[PDB]
DNA sequence: GCATGCATGCGCATGCATGCAT
DNA sequence: ATGCATGCATGCGCATGCATGC
């Protein structure tokens, strides 16, 4: 929040203190916001099944907006995926991947009906 | 809160009625109330009493009776508490909730003028050889059943707190009134589930009434005819359609 | 005697509204909703009462529900600066006024005094709330009376009185969880029954979309 | 409970337990009857209401001033009490058994336990309103039209609100509603009213309950608002 | 299973009133 | 004859025990 800017401009302001400059140069702010970003710790727990979650949602929710069943949701991500695949193993492989997922979105967590 | 000639007319009484004396006691108990024959007898057992004994040894026998009263709303239970307290000579009536445990039982303050202990007096403390009338006995918590249990018992109460130790009399008799816990009696359900009272509590008590608002159509009738009748009713020497 | 001429030559101006509307918080930036409605229940209304019967209130209480970090104090504490009489109050505790009446002997008069709420000393005035989903039971029950019937009755140490309370009342909240749901409604979202909601006539939900030339433009400021 | 009236769940939309129903005399149950005609005429109400608020406060037709109602009932309630009679007891102790007996056999019939008994407390409480009804004009007796007055107040509050024809119809639709819908199936609302209509149920029925069934959001739109699709 | 709300004893100092020993 | 120690509330600060609510 905010709360971390006014945090960023006191350790600033202790840095240029430490160091008895008379004012402040950017380095005290590269050291506050270094300090700051190492403070925060990122959750572990997965990104790659909330990813195609977020896109297969987005997709759905611009077709009823703007104006299909699971078989052509399927096949618009691969049509899409088609310049990323360069191998048929790799695309049955994610072909399975992706219909597992829906499976459990559809079932599991009641995301999509 | 006695007369003088009429010791000839109780034992008038008593020399013709003999054994019809209980029975026409019993009926006569509350007009106001129809129908409880059972329950009227349990109460003027109450109100004569049992006999205490006390024997070589030291040993103490309870002479007092209880009663517990369960059943439907609007069965005329609280009525039958109301009439007890105002007939009985020391009858003090404690709801549930009202007392708790520090109050129907005699406890211990530290007197600031002379720094001393004193006893102060309970609910039951205070009604010995009375009554002491229950309402909404299911309501009351566990610990002052368990501080009731010792003068169910053997009517009296410890108290001990260090300078100043004591034991109080407390020859009383209870009357208690409760609701089941599903609010109406269910009939297809065992009275233990109804009830729902550990088997200690229930020993400790002497009786148990069970009453059930059954709609017969006779006894709604004549519960009617009875109300209404009461209702009608106005003091002679009033005149009619007075205030109060 | 100038100063009523100068004040309908203003109001001749035909943006006079917009004016009043942009002037409030000077120092707080965007927020152009929540500044109108603070116009609007600072200028108040009017009461009505046909006979002796029926009374119809004419203030109008507001209620601002927001995220951390989106300056709801800041609001508050101009709203105070500004109104003649304002009462300011937080819910958390150990606050300088009271939010419920007591007789009590003053510590530093030593005085056998009888002080009442914030509620009271607001009458005709202002009543500001912080931190509204932290009081207890005794500030809500006197929160919901004096809203219902802006009225606060006394039985205490002997004393029994009835009290005005008319006043105008801005409270602050923040969500259970910390952070706005759109998914639910604004009831299931705040910690208040829905008795206490029904009495203000504007709430305002405050949220904290990351949104880059705002945040910028704030950072700035 | 809910924070709303739920007309088909009948029952349970009380918290309170029989013993305190018992207590009260009269139980009055009000819903948002929602009409198209009737908003407009409290919304011109109300703004009449505010707009005369200003001018004028004077009775309607003959009403009494607040002062001399007060003074008045402050009389009637200090002078005289009333009490019942012969032929009005008579008529209420009939009129109480088949009450009790209807109560009974509707116990039974509908097999659960109705959170609002009938008891003598209710028979004393309907001749408690006839002696205030004869009170309110100072007669020392009362007489058989009060007691028709009490009693015909006492149906339309207690045994309105007990019996809460037309809700066990809304029942009997919600229960074929219930069993003619499966999870994650179409139905076009055109079909269920077509469907209802051929069985000769009222159409505002159907309405209602659908509107019921979206509040408590099983039903939900897929395209527009023609075709509806179950959900849980 | 524990922290907290609500009495209650403990120890103390402080203020207001009065009653008479040096 | 006069100034002071004491009896009687009352605030202050504290610890301790009983009940309950999550
Ligand atoms: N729009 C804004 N313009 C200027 N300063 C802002 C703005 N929004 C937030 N701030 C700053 O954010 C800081 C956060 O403190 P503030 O008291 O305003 O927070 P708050 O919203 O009341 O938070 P809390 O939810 O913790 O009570 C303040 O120093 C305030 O100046
Ligand atoms: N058998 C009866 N005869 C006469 N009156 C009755 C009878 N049963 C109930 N009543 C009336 O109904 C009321 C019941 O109230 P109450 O005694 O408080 O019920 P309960 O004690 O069961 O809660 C009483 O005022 C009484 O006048
Ligand atoms: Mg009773
Ligand atoms: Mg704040």
């Amino acid at each position: 929040t905010v709360r971390q800017l006014e945090s960023m401009i006191r350790l600033s302001e202790a840095m240029a203190r430490m160091h008895c400059c008379d004012e402040v140069q950017p380095k005290h702010v590269k050291e506050a916001f270094r300090l700051l970003n190492k403070s925060i710790i990122r959750v572990e727990t997965f990104s790659e099944y909330c990813r195609i979650s977020n896109l297969i949602v987005l997709h759905l929710r611009k077709v009823e907006e703007e104006e299909l069943k699971r078989s052509e949701l399927v096949n618009w991500y691969l049509k899409e995926i088609e310049s990323e695949i360069d191998s048929e193993e790799e695309l049955i492989n994610k072909k399975r991947i992706i219909e597992k997922v829906i499976h459990r979105l559809t079932h599991y967590d009641h995301v999509l009906i | 809160s006695f007369s003088a000639e009429d010791i000839a007319k109780i034992k008038k009484f008593s020399k013709t009625r003999s054994k019809d004396i209980f029975d026409q006691l019993a009926k006569s108990l509350a007009p106001s109330i129809h129908g409880h024959d059972y329950v009227k007898k349990a109460i003027l057992c109450l109100l004569l009493g049992g006999v205490e004994r006390d024997l070589e040894n030291g040993s103490h026998i309870r002479g007092d009776i209880n009663i517990l009263l369960i059943g439907d709303p609007s069965v005329a239970k609280s009525q039958l508490l109301r009439y007890v307290l105002c007939t009985a000579p020391r009858a003090i009536p404690t709801t549930g909730r009202g007392s708790s445990g520090v109050g129907l039982t005699a406890a211990v303050t530290t007197d600031q003028e002379t720094g001393e202990r004193r006893l102060e007096a309970g609910a039951m403390v205070l009604a010995d050889r009375g009554v002491v009338c229950i309402d909404e006995f299911d309501k009351m918590s566990d610990m002052d059943r368990t501080a009731i249990h010792e003068v169910m018992e053997q009517g009296r109460v410890t108290i001990a707190k260090a300078g100043i130790h004591a034991r109080l009399n407390a020859r009383c008799s209870v009357l208690a009134a409760a609701n089941p816990v599903y609010g109406r009696y269910d009939q297809y359900k065992t009275p233990m589930e109804n009830i729902g009272l550990q088997d200690s509590l229930l020993s400790r008590f002497d009786l148990l009434f069970i009453m059930l608002d059954q709609m017969d159509p006779e006894q709604d009738r004549e519960i009617s005819d009875h109300v209404l009748r009461m209702h009608r009713y106005r003091a002679p020497g009033e005149q009619d359609g007075d205030a109060m | 005697d100038e100063d009523v001429k100068m004040i309908t030559s203003l109001s001749k101006d035909q943006q006079i509204g917009e004016k009043i509307f942009a002037s409030i918080a000077p120092s707080i930036y965007g927020h152009e909703d929540i500044k109108r409605g603070l116009a609007l229940a600072l200028f108040g209304g009017e009461p009505k009462n046909p006979g002796g019967k029926h009374k119809v209130r004419g203030d109008i209480n507001v209620l601002l529900c927001g995220d951390p970090g989106t300056a709801k104090s800041q609001f508050l504490k101009y709203i105070e600066k500004v109104s003649s009489r304002a009462i300011f109050t937080t819910g958390q505790g150990a606050s300088a006024v009271g939010l419920t009446a007591y007789v009590q002997r003053h510590p530093v008069s030593r005085e056998w005094t009888l002080e009442a709420g914030a509620l009271v000393l607001a009458d005709r005035g202002v009543c500001l709330i912080d931190e509204f989903d932290k009081m207890n039971d005794q500030d809500r029950t006197s929160i919901h009376e004096a809203m219902e019937q802006q009225s606060i009755s006394i039985s205490k140490a002997g004393i029994v009185t009835s009290l005005q309370a008319r006043c105008t009342v801005i409270a602050a909240a923040n969500p259970i969880g910390g952070r706005y749901d759109p998914s639910l409604t604004f009831s299931e979202n705040v910690d208040l029954t829905e008795p206490i909601i029904s009495r203000f006539d504007i709430l305002c939900v405050v949220r904290d979309t990351v949104d880059p030339v705002q945040d910028e433009m704030l950072a700035r400021f | 409970v809910f924070g709303r009236w739920d007309e088909t769940k009948g029952e349970d939309n009380i918290d309170f337990m029989p013993t305190i129903l018992s207590r009260f005399d009269m139980i009055f149950i009000v819903k948002d009857e929602h009409n198209e005609e009737r908003d407009v005429m409290l919304a011109k109400h109300v703004i009449t209401l505010h707009v005369s608020a200003l001018t004028q406060t004077q009775a309607v037709e003959g009403e009494i001033d607040l002062a001399k109602l007060k003074k008045f009932i402050a009389y009637c309630r200090v002078k005289c009490g009333p009490r019942l009679s012969a032929e009005a007891a008579e008529k209420l102790k009939n009129r109480y058994i088949i009450m009790r007996s209807g109560a009974r056999q509707h116990e039974r019939d509908s097999d659960r336990r109705s959170s609002i008994p009938i008891t003598v407390r209710q028979l004393e409480a309907i001749v408690r309103i006839a002696e205030a009804l004869s009170k309110m004009k100072l007669q020392p007796f009362a007489t058989e039209a009060d007691v028709e007055e009490a009693l015909r107040l006492f149906q339309v509050s207690t045994l309105d609100a007990a019996l809460s024809e037309d809700q066990e119809m809304l029942s009997r639709i919600e229960k074929q509603l219930k069993r003619r819908f499966a999870i994650g199936s179409q139905v076009s609302e055109h079909s269920i009213i077509k469907d209802f209509t051929k069985q000769k149920y009222p159409e505002h029925a159907i309405h209602k309950v659908l509107q019921l069934m979206l509040r408590r959001g099983e039903i939900q739109h897929r395209m527009q608002r023609k075709v509806l699709y179950r959900l849980k």
